[PDB]
């Protein structure tokens, strides 16, 4: 039984501009099995107003999901994606770089 | 539209 | 161009906790339009695209009955495979299924496919002649013999060549504004100083559809495939996709590097150079 670790990307639906509505996307992909945990963190705390897409998979049979929430980015606001998966001995955090 | 048959392994 | 309809199903067993979790999704090209979640309270096939809501309650009743049938077949397949591989019930296992049809520019049936996978690896698949099966293990060999005995290939071929493609056409017609469109990528470039003598150049493509794109970095017109960082195409969340590709370059040599963008929405591929 092969396992696969999730690839994580953190970004915005539209090019971020301080003080205007946007979505904060966290795209997890390539992981197996399907059971995975994802949180969107603001300044350390986790956001509650978080949705996610429906489980699907790519041509390699690995799963992918998209978690997102509505936010107004402001200079001085830390945003990150914290995922926990079986293939990870510890939760993995990825900070939102406005240019990634 | 989905397939109507029940397919088993 | 060509278009595709594909249904994906995934059932994972929860030992002792209850019946297996089952999730199904439908796609036309790169657009999702239906789902089913066995843990959801509705217990209905639900719409996920705006152009599929025009379907009446009979369409939804039929799709719900069919997806529940497929859920039951997966529920049996989990135990069947647990038996074929001599595995204990204590383990949680995954069964994935995916089938569908592709159609050409004349909107005639172009090809079909039907594949299964267990715990993340190919189990059995339908050959592109739509008459035979490729099997991996001896258990897949047993399933193949069963299906050859039951004449599964002929029925599946009839479905794919009739109803799959017909309702792909109908979905393309109902959602022409969403599905029959091409969004060229909006492209730009970024420059940062990684060090006192190196700098990262990043090529961005945003807001494009379909997802099939190609970003290439070149130096002196030569492919930089081995030294370019290329992230997977990612969904923007609104029917469009994003991608970028980065290279690290010595300061003062940026004018030797070019980013080449290939997408169906572009009449010619684009060449970008830092200014």
């Amino acid at each position: 039984m092969i396992q696969r670790t999730p690839k994580i990307q953190v970004y915005s639906r539209h090019p971020a501009e301080n003080g205007k509505s946007n979505f904060l996307n966290c795209y997890v992909s390539g992981f197996h099995p399907s059971d995975i945990e994802v949180d969107l963190l603001k300044n350390g705390e986790r956001i509650e107003k978080v949705e996610h897409s429906d489980l699907s998979f790519s041509k390699d049979w690995s799963f992918y999901l998209l978690y997102y929430t509505e936010f107004t980015p402001t200079e001085k606001d830390e945003y990150a994606c914290r995922v926990n998966h079986v293939t990870l001995s510890q939760p993995k955090i990825v900070k939102w770089d406005r240019d990634m | 539209k989905q397939w109507l048959v029940w397919l088993f392994l | 161009g060509s278009h595709s309809m594909r249904y994906f199903y995934t059932s994972v067993s929860r030992p002792g906790r209850g019946e297996p979790r089952f999730i199904a999704v439908g796609y036309v090209d790169d657009t999702q339009f239906v789902r089913f979640d066995s843990d959801a309270a509705s217990q209905r096939m639900e719409p996920r695209a705006p152009w599929i809501e025009q379907e009446g309650p009979e369409y939804w009743d039929g799709e719900t009955r069919k997806v529940k049938a497929h859920s039951q077949t997966h529920r049996v397949d989990l135990g069947t495979l647990r038996g074929y591989y001599n595995q204990s019930e204590a383990g949680s296992h995954t069964v994935q299924r995916m089938y569908g049809c592709d159609v050409g520019s004349d909107w005639r049936f172009l090809r079909g496919y039907h594949q299964y996978a267990y715990d993340g690896k190919d189990y059995i698949a339908l050959k592109e002649d739509l008459r035979s099966w490729t099997a991996a293990d001896m258990a897949a060999q047993t399933t193949k013999h069963k299906w050859e005995a039951a004449h599964v290939a002929e029925q599946l071929r009839a479905y794919l060549e009739g109803t799959c493609v017909e309702w792909l056409r109908r979905y393309l017609e109902n959602g022409k504004e969403t599905l029959q469109r091409t969004d060229a990528p909006k492209t730009h470039m970024t420059h940062h100083a990684v060090s006192d003598h190196e700098a990262t150049l990043r090529c961005w493509a945003l807001s494009f559809y379909p997802a099939e794109i190609t970003l290439t970095w070149q130096r002196d017109g030569e492919d930089q495939t081995q030294d370019t960082e290329l992230v997977e195409t990612r969904p923007a969340g609104d029917g469009t996709f994003q991608k970028w590709a980065a290279v690290v370059v010595p300061s003062g040599q940026e004018q030797r590097y070019t980013c080449h963008v290939q997408h169906e929405g572009l009449p010619k591929p684009l060449t970008l150079r830092w200014e």
